[PDB]
């Protein structure tokens, strides 16, 4: 049972945009209209997430449409015109986790981004959203994704965006689907309030492809912890079904291991909702272990160091998978600790900021870019 | 047995009036286009609006599919009886009936 327990609340009139695995939509709209229509839709956004898609409108991949974006904590419209593709990038920061107010709009020859009433983006097109076809005016809306592969973007970009709605209003219309089935689904609110790093309820991990070659481990990791037990990160080296490397917690105590011996351990107060941040260096004759600008103890001999950071380096030449979360599975004696990790973190390694949007696999139930905070 | 969890209402009123007609259905697997049918015609000029939102983690499983149609000004070739159809597969299925008149 966690020793300490996070808001599970979620706000009703919200949707969420990060649901679907793979930057699928999680709206699709299809407008049929009888009088020439020009584009307007409306929300309020919030996330921390810098990249991905908010929406996209109009007919189909080799044809019309425009799609809004984030690249880099800022708004990035693409579309294409009659075969030839653009892509603009304006306006300011995006990303903060505060609520505001997005408008798209078609205007004359123009279209209009609007940031909270002001206008950021303004561009000159030749041509409509809207198909006529037989005097019916015809367009497609998706929110949260767009309906082709990635590939055929003017630009590509990872779509994946663990984002929100609210008050949205696409062409003014009354239809009050969407609200209706949000309201009967959770999974597809969003958290009522969001702080930053990535959040594990502790039922799975990700992982990724990472070079370490001399060779070098530097992980950096900011922590608040629901549980006094689970793996932060580690190395899974899968030919051999072993751990070369660890950093956990365990029963109150930060582990830093190769295979099952640790090297250090560092005491923590994990279980008073407080952030902390774990630090690990590791490189030919060298380890260490911070808990917050404190060094922990080592727990080995200089001879036996040299032995385990030899076997560690030996096993960094051949192919490693680097774990986030928790461990596939692995035998018990492989290393110190092997559960999940329950909690907020976030991960930077040699000295890259790990985005989850972009692991070789993440498991669904890990928010990417957010965190429910603790509960009062 | 009928994916229409509901069906469109009543509209009656004077020339001129303003309303709108829904029907919502669920379906598993790819989720079809709505079609709306006025005394069995299938109109191909309307004033619609489509919903489709996917409950499960996957564009295979479930789906929740919406439409509402508008009338804008009230008349009579608007008047008749209004059902949503549906193809799922080359199966067929039309919704109980609404009504539209003066
Ligand atoms: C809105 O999106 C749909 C996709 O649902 C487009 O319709 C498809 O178009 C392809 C080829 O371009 C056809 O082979 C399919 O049969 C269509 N599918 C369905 C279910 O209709 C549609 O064209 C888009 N609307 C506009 C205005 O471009
Ligand atoms: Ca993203
Ligand atoms: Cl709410």
């Amino acid at each position: 049972l966690p020793c300490v327990p996070f808001s599970v609340a979620k706000s009703v009139k919200s949707l969420y945009l990060g649901r679907m695995f793979s930057g699928t939509p999680v709206i699709r709209l299809r407008f049929k209209r009888l009088q020439p229509t020009r584009l307007v839709a409306e929300f309020d956004f919030r996330t921390f997430d810098p990249e991905g898609i908010l929406l996209f409108a109009g007919g189909h991949q080799d044809s019309t449409w425009i799609v809004l974006a984030l690249r880099a904590g800022r708004l990035e419209l693409q579309l294409r015109y009659n075969g030839v593709g653009r892509v603009t990038s304006s306006g300011p920061v995006i990303n903060h986790g505060m609520w505001q107010t997005i408008s798209v709009e078609e205007l004359a020859r123009n279209l209009v981004i609007k940031v909270n009433r002001d206008a950021v983006m303004k561009i000159a097109v030749a041509g409509d959203l809207f198909q006529p076809e037989r005097g019916l005016y015809h367009l497609n809306l998706t929110v949260g994704g767009i309906p082709f592969h990635e590939k055929d973007l003017v630009q590509p970009i990872n779509p994946r965006l663990d984002g929100c709605m609210r008050s949205w209003n696409w062409l003014n219309g009354e239809d009050t689907t969407i609200q209706e089935t949000v309201k009967v689904n959770t999974r597809m609110q969003c958290f009522s309030v969001t702080e930053r790093g990535s959040f594990y309820p502790g039922s799975g991990f990700a992982f990724y492809s990472l070079d370490y070659m001399t060779w070098e481990v530097e992980v950096v990791a900011h922590i608040r912890p629901a549980a006094d037990t689970g793996v932060l990160f580690a190395l899974w080296a899968p030919d051999l079904r072993a751990v070369p490397l660890s950093v956990a917690l365990v029963d109150q105590l930060v582990v830093l291991a190769v295979e099952h011996t640790a090297l250090a351990l560092m005491e923590i107060k994990v279980c008073d909702g407080q952030e902390h941040v774990v630090t690990v260096s590791l490189r030919d004759g060298e380890a260490t272990l911070e808990v917050d600008g404190t060094r922990g103890q080592s727990e080995v001999s200089a001879a036996q160091l040299q032995e385990r950071l030899a076997v560690l380096e030996r096993h960094l030449r051949s192919p490693v998978l680097t774990f986030a979360g928790g461990l596939p599975d692995v035998p018990v004696t492989s290393a110190p600790v092997t559960a999940f990790y329950r909690g907020c973190m976030t991960l930077e390694v040699n000295r890259r900021l790990l985005d989850l949007d972009e692991a070789a696999y993440k498991h669904s139930d890990i928010t990417a870019h957010s965190c429910p905070p603790v509960e009062p | 047995e009928s994916p229409f969890v509901s069906n469109p209402g009543n509209i009656t009123g004077a020339r001129g009036l303003t309303g709108t007609l829904r029907c919502q259905l669920q379906v598993q697997g790819e989720p079809p286009e709505v079609h709306w049918l006025r005394d069995g015609q299938i109109l191909e000029l309307v004033d619609s609006t489509q919903t489709q939102v996917p409950l499960g983690e996957d564009e295979q499983g479930d789906w929740i599919v919406a439409s509402q149609l508008r009338i804008t000004s009230l008349q009579l070739s608007d008047t008749g009886q209004y059902q949503c159809l549906v193809f799922l597969g080359h199966q067929t299925f039309v919704s109980q009936p609404g009504y539209v008149r003066l």
